[PDB]
RNA sequence: CAGGAGGUUGGCUUAGAAGCAGCCAUCCUUUAAAGAGUGCGUAAUAGCUCACUGGUCGAGUGGCGCCGCGCCGAAAAUGAUG
């Protein structure tokens, strides 16, 4: 679900991780698996 | 050996269509279909969360007794509790005359953790507050 | 956040006499070993019965309390159980045996005072 | 590694790390050396063992509690060796021992077959299950997830192989 | 890593909330501090993590009133480069 913003976290238990340069946010839900790049 | 689960009814009314069905019946039961039952004891006692030691051993003893309800609900019922038929807001006439309180918080406190001697001035902040009434 | 308060309180509920002990009873939901630790008000009478300030905090406030650093548990946990509150004579014998015939290991106790001194660990039990 | 530093305690095998390139610590089968960075140099000591930092900054203390646990969970493996279980579900299809390898039917419609490294370890105790064990652990986990990766998930319904502690989740499909 | 003391057991709905179905409730006992009980949920429950802790353990960990420098947002048409 690649979203160029809105990466404000929503599902109130993810959380959010850069790596490689990218921002991905990792919820325990296969709905929110925004990346940003 | 028979090992028990911890349960309640509704509290009023006798039907156990799902109650009495994979409720109870999953862990382990016996007969069920208790309107004869529940009625001879759910009536003579109850508005107020009635909770009595649940067994399940074969439905062999009538229930009927009735344990003295708990803290909060045996103090507050009798208002009504007319309101929540639309929105939640402590409405419906939800005053309910502290001495009526008194005399719905009245003898029947026997049963509580390890006492109350008087539950029409402390226990009342709970029963107030948990029904609407700040 | 605690900083004035806290133990300018716990340490007054743990100091009322220096008939302390230790405790420590964790596993299930709130009311029914609240029957041990809450009729504590039976077998004694609405005590500080484990209180339960801290232990570090309450092992270094303990000196503001100057109850004569009853230091046995620092090892597995601490209540500081202060069974002086109401009455520290007789309960010992009724909050033993509350932990004794339940579940393995129920309630273990630490340190306790015998109101002069430090009394130990092997004899606080029997 | 800790808010602190922490103490190693060691048993069974020596040390060494004389080289540089690895400290080692094997048991009575035991040869796993391990590839520690430069320096941070460790220490040889007594029955314990510690470890150092020069400063506080954010590429020494990085480097200190992976210095610390990859030499931690070396000391163990060694003298009893790691294992990890294998729980596999389905409605009758089980994993059999042909060779030392072993065998699966799950539609390439009789077998699949895959080969373990030198850590070879296949041993049943059943009918289906299955667990892995040996000297090492990173190269455990990734041969416990290669028998995974065959027929890996399991959406709709209750199939495939699985692990040991999870708790899989369901949703219904036509009708339930 | 170890632990979650049940009068917290609905008010409509009780076919079912016992925080963890659809609605605010902003109390008390007592102790590992409290869960006016944040999440996974089905027929409620069953249970698990800490959003609380004592234990364990011991000294740099959670946000910003602001700046200095950087990162993703950034796709062409003969072979490339400041």
């Amino acid at each position: 679900m690649k979203v160029r913003a809105s990466v404000k976290r929503i599902c109130d238990k993810c959380k959010v991780i850069r790596r490689h340069g990218r921002v991905y946010v990792i919820c325990e839900n296969p709905k929110h698996k925004q990346r940003q790049g | 050996v028979v090992a028990v689960v911890k349960l309640q009814l509704p509290a009023g009314k006798a039907t156990p269509a799902p109650p009495v069905g994979p409720a109870l019946g999953q862990h382990g039961a016996n007969i069920m279909e208790f309107v004869k039952a529940f009625n001879a004891a759910t009536a003579n006692m109850g508005d107020a969360i009635v909770p009595v030691e649940i067994t399940i051993y074969a439905d062999r003893s009538f229930t009927f007794v009735t344990k003295t309800p708990p803290a909060s609900y045996l103090i507050r019922k009798a208002a009504g509790l007319e309101k929540g038929a639309h929105k939640p807001g402590r409405e419906k006439v939800g005053r309910i005359t502290w001495e009526q309180v008194l005399e719905i918080a009245k003898q029947k406190m026997p049963d509580l953790n390890t006492t109350d001697l008087e539950a029409a001035a402390r226990m009342i902040a709970g029963s107030a507050r948990s029904m609407g009434v700040e | 956040r605690n900083v004035e308060l806290l133990a300018t309180l716990k340490e007054n509920l743990e100091r009322a006499q220096g008939s302390f002990f230790l405790v420590n009873y964790q596993g299930l939901p709130a009311k029914e070993t609240h029957a041990l630790r809450q009729a504590l008000k039976q077998n004694g009478a609405r005590l500080f019965v484990a209180k339960n300030t801290l232990i570090r905090l309450a092992l270094k406030e303990l000196g503001l309390p100057e109850l004569d650093g009853l230091q046995g548990p620092s090892a597995v946990v601490f209540y500081e159980d202060p069974v002086a509150a109401a009455k520290t004579l007789v309960q010992f014998a009724k909050s033993n045996p509350k932990g004794i015939p339940q579940v393995k290991s129920g309630l273990l106790q630490g340190q306790i005072l015998t109101a002069k001194d430090v009394e130990a660990l092997a004899e606080l039990p029997t | 590694s800790r808010i602190g530093r922490l103490p190693i305690p060691v048993p069974k095998g020596v040390s060494v790390e004389v080289a540089p390139g690895r400290v080692k610590v094997k048991g009575p089968k035991g040869e796993l050396e391990v590839p520690v960075s430069p320096e941070m140099r460790v220490v040889v000591e007594e029955g314990v063992v510690r470890v150092e930092r020069p400063s506080d900054e954010r590429r020494h203390k990085s480097l200190h509690g992976l210095t610390r646990t990859l030499i931690a969970n070396a000391v163990k493996g060694v003298s009893e060796g790691y294992s990890k279980e294998l729980l596999i579900k389905g409605i009758g299809y089980r994993a059999r021992l042909v060779g030392r390898a072993l065998e699966l039917t799950v539609g390439f419609s009789h077998p699949v077959v895959v080969e373990p490294p030198e850590g070879i370890t296949f041993e049943v105790p059943e009918p289906t299950r299955v667990r892995v064990s040996g000297i090492d652990k990173q190269k455990v986990g990734q041969v416990a997830a290669n028998i995974r990766a065959i027929r890996k998930p399991s959406a709709y319904h209750e199939k495939g192989i699985y692990y040991a502690g999870e708790p899989v989740r369901l949703k219904p499909g036509k009708a339930g």
